[PDB]
């Protein structure tokens, strides 16, 4: 070798780009192997590298670079988990919606084969890996994690003490979750009802045995009917989420 | 590929899900407003000879449907195993 | 053994615990459904450990790494120095009774100082006071969803509607009203307020 | 390697058998809440097993190597030194049941004294005497929340109202009657007691 | 490679695969519960494991280890002289069938002894009868626990009370019950019993 | 590159991949139970391979092995006289659609012979082949367990006793059924027939 | 050590093929244990053979020459560098191209990749992912149809607690053998990879 | 938590549940005594409530939040 | 331990159990009987004014009767829990 | 294997599944029809002395069935694992 | 082992578990019956006075039953666990 030098110099954009691919939806979800991921990153900080400061942790502090490579991972992650709350927005509302079909009698025991999200979970994120991938979103992060490097590139990182905003993240994703299914919420709860009205005028109507049929047999018809408007119900939501991906970078 | 044909490839999808569904269930929900005419006519407050007739007829329905909803599924799945490699550009 | 180091050494010492849990009590308080994941809950469990820690970890930075850029000591007394501010921490949330416990369990010898000299005692005391605070939070935010599922079920078997599962209903109108009341703000608030003194 | 050989030696002679599983036990007992994750369980049941075997790891420590910084010896007969005090320990809480029975199915030859000439007999009487100590134990602890539950659904039952679940129902009055006789310390007390002689 | 080879040997060549597949069965076949966690079943299944080849272990140690303690040989045929004592002991337990079918489906040359020429024919054969077995006593140590689902099952709908999740109430009644028959050590004697020749 | 060596070749050219993936649609066709481990299932399907590879492997030593324990040659055309043997026997097994569907895929020129003359086009088809042959047992092999699930769940529900996880009561009919029609040397027979051709 | 697998996953075709294989995985019944390590070296052959006529014209460039003592460490590595290269250029979607041409803000280069090839490795992996994706998902489709009509007829079953994936298993297994399934993936896989 | 406290909130807790369910059901209960038709009483009420009832359960949940870190100790 | 200690166990806590139930429900029962009484004296054929008094009743119960149910419990949990160690063996 | 063997499969399963299901059924059905009966002659509306005899009658019908339905499941299991074989190809 | 054999358990199990839900149940069905003809004798169309006396008298059944049902349940299973070795061949 000999050469391992210059290689090994920077050795922390690695990190920010490593944390970030294994905490995001597609890149990041086990169904790449680590191998593929980690070369990935390594390909692309040997693009990214030029054109970025140093900063070398190189000896002392017995080690101090860990110090450095803590900060560059809690920043990489948080921009992760950041865009991770994005495709939960539509794994919340296929859930609601799996839900109030009458797929989720798992819950009031946990022993069971759980509240089947295979069924309708992994559906709505496939939908949202497609729709995210032939926008420029897998692409405009990257750009995001660029522009980084000269926001809070390296040194003392001016880390942040900002957490708060992505701590409190998950509410608005609820909160779009729910405006993404209430044409379809709504429905189904008519519907229910209205089959309650049926049991209250005619009795011995067991709804395990009539309820939960029609509520499926309805229930896929709402799905097929909503995923209409999901494509113009989605496009101001990956606005939104890859705006605050760019203001928690940019800003401090 | 488009979000366009990524909306093409689910409604595909959820409509051969709606119509299977309905032609595998349809028939025990009939079956199910039978018996609950049978409990309506007597006071039969009953929880079981609701179910069984319900799953007969499923099964029944399984076994005379069968190969032409094999048939269905198999080409469905034809085509878009054929279509992938167009599709992906 | 790095691989059981984190949680142990980190974690445990750490606001995650309680946050998680109220976290996990709330996946459950909320609607019968899963899948927040809890990979994105322990991602935020985390990030908010890291606000609530903010404090703790500027007092660590400043009397251990603040002088130690410069190659000064390596694994010894500066480690105490650094466990001082994290011990301090610590006392201030477990409660008496459990100290009180663990010091008559050890019977080693009283020691002068309330904070405990070795901290593998001061730790699980910390563990069980914060398990008892965690679920002390979550049977608190648990009652209003209870409350919604009572009155959903009530309303439903009072219109003769039987096995509608009133869970089922119930899971849009919690979360309504628990988006509504802003549901998250109003969580992360008591939790990074119960946990430090304001 | 390491991960085959360090779980069975060290936490199948010590008192972790009985604690983990006991808390597994809490963790069904207490409402039908899973996440407590079973690794702050594993540390907590690990702090407290450490915390247990302390008159045992001084007594090795001890035996075996204070005398051992000096490069006395390697790989023999201080490994004898060191079985007999974890020898002994695991003798003291061996049902006697138990010790017959692998007497018994062993053959060998009648050995009188109390700790089984091997370890590789007497390390499963004391894991068998484990198992069914901690079922008793996580059985007795199961037993009012089981109480609680069955009073619920038979409130709910009784005001008509089926299908309400009442198990999601009972998981706060678990949590809250969990906290109110303390819960935590009752169990980490009951464990260290039956534990050690007292 | 022998790294992950070694284990696989260890589990077919003895007794482990009988003794961890009960063990396995009576982790389903106890309260729903997991985690008795399949880290510490496994330790027991190779203490049990340890303690039942005691004898073929000892004859090993006699005609194979005990002379190369001298450099006396390598690589060589006193392999072949360790390997009848395993041999010959994993034919005491592989049913008739099995070596039937096997000796068919190999059609190589008759042997006049029953010892197949091959270790890699017997090998199969002692597993498929080791399944087969464990099977057997997996299912058999089932059937009480099946007897008292079903028993609370139907007490609770007897009760009018459906959607109870029997299971959540039958957890403690199957402990009590696996505690009071003594539970564990009947298992074990079993497994070491059924195994050789009493 | 051995760990991408060894288990690439070897495991792929021979009769693991089928077995394998047969044992493991039956570990889930049997009763939901894990803990067969995928260990010991792994070293079944490795000794199974070696029993069925015997004849292939009995020729591999004969055209290759038997005249190179004399340091005739190294590295040439030996190689290829060893993969004539293994060649022969995969083309055996490839379904033809296949060796067409790969041949067409390849472009390159009409070998005469069916098999092409590297092995780098047929290795593929022989894995192919197996996976839909592995498919096709595993399926065939599950059918009565699902027979077995439907019987069990739609009487329990007729019993009108839901909610009561029909896998947990049908765990041990299928271990009965899989135990009274003998089970595993039936599959076990079944592989190594459909194999090679009797 | 494992700089030398490195350049081929990256390189070569095998992060497609691996992820399409993880998704079948998945896709199909919820089983594990194809295990990754057969999935691995199936993947690697599938590699071989889509790879042969790259690697067929890397040893015409390069190694045909090379078994004479010619040259060692020097521009022979990039005319071995040239076919993989153009090969990789043919698959890598545009846009990729252009954002990475945007973030290295070097000497335009809109003609063919950079020569470092450093440039190209990660743009290619990354549209290498999203046809993997693509792929995934579209053989992932029908395996959810069976999975949503099993759950929904075990329901309206009033058959609730059984679990309609051990249930959904057998069904997938047998469509995925009826429809051959394999063949029709590994076809479709080394088909829309090159130009047909 | 010093029990006192936790009944002092169970009690408060019961007493809203008991205060929304009497709200929603006494006018279908009237309406009944009177003669679907309680089905569109509840509808009514529900409607003709809307804003403060959901208001006061907001201000009580939002008292319970703001009030935890207090009652903890 | 002994089958005899378990049994004794188990009269506890089904003993306990009996009694909270009933002390629980029987007010919430009385008040059914009372409204079944107020339906049979004029021939209301109705189907929730039976309800709504039971469940009011049944939460009043629960607000009086509070914390010493509480109180029994919690000491019934106390003694379970100090009582362990000595029953172990 | 041809599309046709599948539906062949599968109807064997699906005929033994309905027939067995049937054989152990149809018994509880008709007590619980004849509790229904006895709650229909005096105004019985009761809830349980509908299951209990339903239950026992399931599982009388289990033992006494026993057997002979076992031997029919374990022939059909020893058909299908003997014919795999041929059916592959 | 013979099928034989397995049906042999299987009836041990079955008819322990017919007379065990029998010695428990039959109690709380009859006082179901009891509260059948007071709902009889004035026409109260009561819900749960039926309900609450049933699971009083369910609960009492298991405390007076208790300890021997425990025992004959413990050597049935001390039976299985002693005959295991035996019965395997």
């Amino acid at each position: 070798i000999q050469i391992s030098t210059w290689v090994a110099s920077f050795m922390l954009p690695m990190f920010r780009i490593v944390a970030l691919l294994m905490t995001m939806p597609v890149i990041g979800t086990t169904l790449v192997p680590r191998r593929v991921r980690l070369y990935l990153a390594f390909a692309i900080t040997v693009v990214v590298a030029p054109a970025l400061p140093a900063m070398p942790p190189v000896q002392a502090l017995d080690l101090s670079g860990l110090l450095l490579i803590g900060e560059q991972i809690i920043i990489g992650a948080g921009m992760g988990l950041s865009l991770q709350m994005f495709f939960h927005i539509f794994v919340i509302a296929g859930q609601i919606i799996s839900t109030q079909m009458g797929m989720g009698f798992a819950s009031m025991v946990d022993p069971t084969n759980g509240v089947s999200s295979a069924v309708i979970g992994q559906f709505f994120t496939m939908l949202v890996t497609l729709l995210f991938l032939f926008m420029n979103g897998h692409l405009v992060v990257l750009e995001v994690l660029v522009e980084s490097f000269t926001t809070m590139p390296v040194g003392g990182g001016l880390l942040v003490n900002n957490f708060w905003e992505l701590a409190n993240g998950l509410g608005w994703a609820l909160s779009s979750g729910l405006r993404l299914v209430l044409p379809a919420i709504t429905a189904l709860l008519i519907i229910n009802i209205a089959f309650g009205v049926m049991t209250r005028a005619a009795p011995q109507l067991n709804i395990f045995s009539i309820g939960f049929p029609l509520t499926l047999v309805l229930g896929m018809v709402i799905l097929w009917m909503s995923m209409g408007d999901i494509l113009n119900q989605y496009q101001p939501i990956a606005s939104q989420a890859l705006q605050s991906l760019r203001d928690m970078v940019r800003a401090r | 590929m488009t979000p366009e044909v990524a909306v093409d490839l689910f409604r595909e999808a959820l409509w051969l899900t709606t119509v299977l569904v309905a032609i595998l269930v349809v028939p025990s929900l009939l079956c199910g407003l039978l018996v609950a005419m049978f409990q309506a006519a007597t006071q039969i407050n009953e929880q079981t000879l609701s179910f069984l007739p319900r799953l007969l007829v499923m099964l029944v329905t399984l076994i005379v449907i069968g190969p032409w909803l094999l048939k269905i599924f198999m080409e469905y799945m034809l085509s878009l195993y054929t279509s992938i490699p167009t599709l992906i550009g | 053994t790095a691989l059981s180091f984190i949680p142990a050494f980190v974690m445990l010492m750490t606001s995650f615990t309680r946050i998680i849990i109220v976290f996990s009590i709330l996946r459950q308080a909320l609607g019968l459904q899963q899948t927040p994941s809890n990979q994105i809950l322990t991602g935020m469990a985390l990030f908010l450990t890291m606000f609530i820690m903010a404090p703790v970890f500027d007092r660590v930075n400043q009397d251990a790494l603040q002088p130690y850029l410069a190659e000064k000591l390596s694994a010894q007394d500066a480690v105490a120095k650094a466990q001082v501010p994290i011990k301090d921490f610590m006392l201030a949330q477990t409660r008496t009774s459990d100290l009180e416990l663990f010091m008559r369990l050890s019977k080693r010898t009283d020691i002068p100082t309330p904070d405990a000299a070795p901290l593998t005692i001061l730790v699980p005391a910390f563990v069980i006071s914060e398990l008892k605070t965690a679920f002390q939070i979550g049977f608190m935010i648990f009652i209003p969803f209870l409350i919604i599922d009572l009155v959903v079920a009530s309303v439903l078997m009072a219109m003769g509607m039987m096995m509608l599962s009133p869970l089922i209903i119930s899971l849009p109108f919690k979360i309504m009203l628990f988006v509504l009341v802003d549901g998250w703000a109003l969580i992360v608030g008591t939790l990074a307020g119960s946990f430090g003194g304001v």
